[PDB]
This record gives structure tokens, sequence and C-alpha cells, in this order.
């Protein structure tokens, strides 16, 4: 899940 | 404790959303778009230009929604493996529940109050697109008949997110702990802030289960459009969030 990662 | 919680939720939810309802109420009660004249205007298919701006929007509230969960006491504790599967899990629960706060039985604010589209206008759409904003209005209709404001809203979006039964979650007890905390506050809250309306806390989580049904169709709708439309891709965040979902 890079991107929802990237936000969190 | 928890004598704080409410305000530190209502706080993160009005710093971080661009709309709000008393924002999306005054501007309602806008260029309308109720034809492909107006829709042009505003703005390669048509259907596909509507179905790829509310990915935008959804992209855009994903944004906004992760930062009030990093603002939500105990949540920025979590394994940042358990904070993906929340916002995964909870992120299109709280898209529908706060679209509704833009939702009349007219239609709807578009680009940050400046634009209203048409109830009917969506409606004629050539199917299956004709059937995505549809139910939505129709869950609107009977959530905003409840009359909530945004402290409501800010403590019912918070407990969709810190939901303990998301699947795949390592902490459980930990997430079931801030939830009870949540809800609590919430009963609370809806009991002084609408003391007439004896049923609302027992209504709102009927409304609850009723956004997990609402999203399982709309995910079923993407997934439909996705396969059989050559012009409709997602945005990769909004797959990253789809994906294995079921
Ligand atoms: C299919 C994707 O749905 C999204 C979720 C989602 C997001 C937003 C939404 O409605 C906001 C909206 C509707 S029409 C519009 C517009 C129209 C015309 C112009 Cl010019 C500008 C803006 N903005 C409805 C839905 C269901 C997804 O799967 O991620």
């Amino acid at each position: 899940h890079q991107l929802l990662r990237y936000l969190l | 404790d928890l004598k704080s919680l409410a305000k530190r939720i209502y706080e993160a939810y009005l710093k971080n959303f661009n709309m709000n309802k008393v924002k999306a109420r005054v501007i309602l009660s806008p260029f309308v778009i109720h034809d492909m004249e107006t829709l042009c205007m505003a703005e390669k298919e048509a259907e596909v230009r509507i179905f790829h701006c509310c990915q935008c929007t959804s992209v855009e509230t994903v944004t906004e929604l992760t930062e009030f969960a990093k603002a939500i006491p105990g949540f920025a504790n979590l394994d940042l493996n358990d904070q993906v599967t929340l916002l995964k899990y909870g992120v299109y629960e709280a898209i529908f529940a706060m679209l509704s706060s833009v939702m009349n039985k007219d239609g709807m604010l578009v680009a940050y109050g400046n634009g209203f589209i048409t109830r009917e206008f969506l409606k004629s759409l050539r199917k299956p697109f004709c059937d995505i904003m549809e139910p939505k209005f129709d869950f609107a209709m009977k959530f905003n008949a409840l009359e909530l404001d945004d402290s409501d809203i800010s403590l019912f979006v918070a407990a969709i997110i810190c939901c303990g039964d998301r699947p795949g979650l390592l902490n459980v007890g930990h997430i079931e702990k801030m939830q009870e905390g949540i809800v609590h506050v919430l009963r609370l809250h809806l009991q002084s802030n609408h003391p007439d309306d004896i049923f609302l806390f027992p209504k709102l989580l009927q409304k609850m289960a009723d956004l997990r049904q609402l999203v399982t169709e709309h995910a079923q709708l993407v997934q439909i459009i996705k396969k059989t439309e050559s012009d409709a891709a997602l945005h990769p965040l909004l797959q990253e969030i789809y994906r294995d979902m079921y």
C-alpha cells in the first residue's frame, strides 16, 4: 500500500 | 481519559476538511451543470470524465482523512500497517457520510462549492454511469434528515475509522479500546446536542452498517466500469484501497 503508507 | 477527545476530533475535522456542513449548507441554501455544454464550461468521453472527476475528489478527501486520522488521539501510536488497514477500509465509508453534507434532493456541490451538478443530469448518463450517484443521493436524503451538525459528524467519522473489525488488524484490542472511547464520547455528545432525539445514537449506528453496504455496492460498480470501459483507469491510490476488498 505504497501511497497510503506514504501519506501516513 | 477522554474529556478532551471530542474537542480534539472536532478541531481536527474543521482544520483538515476544505468542505463542511456549515459551508455546504449556506452555499446550497454556483455554476449549474445540467447538460453536456455546461459540463464542458466547468471542465475523452463525458461519462468517463465525470468518473475521473469523482476520483480526484476521493483522492483529495483521502488526503484530508489521513491527516484527520493522525490527529485522532491514539491513532498515530498504532503500527503503521494498522493505520493503513483502518484508512483502507474506513475511507469510503467516511467519504459518503461527509458527501451527504453537499447534497440536496436536486443535486450536489462540486469544485469546492463553485459548482453544482444536478441529480437529473447524473441520472441521465449512459449505463452504467447513471448508477453511480443515485444511491448516494438516496443515502444522503435519509442521513441529512437526521439533522446532524459538523460536531456530530467529526465523532461519527472518527468512529468509522477506528474500527476494530477491519480485516487483518494486528492489535485489535487497542483499536477496540480506541473505538470504545469514541463511541462513548459520541453517545454523550448526541444526548446534549440533540436532547429531543432519543434514538439518534441507535439511528447513527444503523447508518454505519448502511454505509458498509453502500461502499460494497459502489466498489462493485467501480469494478464493473474498470473491466468493461476502455477509457476508465483508477488513480493508483484508489486502486490500493479497492485492492483485496470484496
Ligand atoms: C466513480 C468514482 O467515485 C469515487 C467516489 C466518489 C467521489 C466523489 C463523488 O462525487 C463528487 C462529484 C460527483 S460529480 C463531481 C464533478 C462533476 C463534474 C465536474 Cl466538472 C466536477 C466534479 N464531483 C462521488 C463518488 C461516488 C471513487 O470511487 O473514488
